[PDB]
């Protein structure tokens, strides 16, 4: 699992 | 690598990225650093064309991403406005 975010 | 700074004005929807990597949350083993997994179609950083999956940020304006968490960046990249200043490292 990781993080992935919107920029 | 190869060191290019992208220069970028901010779209409505944002910069039209995204990012994965950081402190605690590796995108590849042994390895805490920022990279870039998609690039929105229409979004500034496609229209502009010059960064790709899989680049490495470096900084952002006047904030460094080198070996900083997820949270720490996505702030960072967040907290700009209409212009910014990207240094990113190509692939090897």
């Amino acid at each position: 699992n990781e993080k992935v975010s919107c920029v | 690598a190869a060191i290019m700074e992208i220069k970028l004005i901010k779209g409505p929807k944002g910069l039209g990225f995204s990012i994965a990597g950081g402190v605690g949350n590796q995108h590849i083993p042994g390895d805490n650093s920022i990279y870039v997994t998609k690039i929105i179609e229409g979004g500034a950083a496609h229209k502009d064309g010059k960064l790709q999956i899989g680049d490495k940020l470096l900084a952002v304006n006047s904030v460094c991403l080198e070996e900083v968490t997820h949270e720490e960046a996505v702030t960072a990249l967040k907290n700009t406005s209409d212009f910014v200043y990207l240094k990113v490292a190509k692939p090897t």
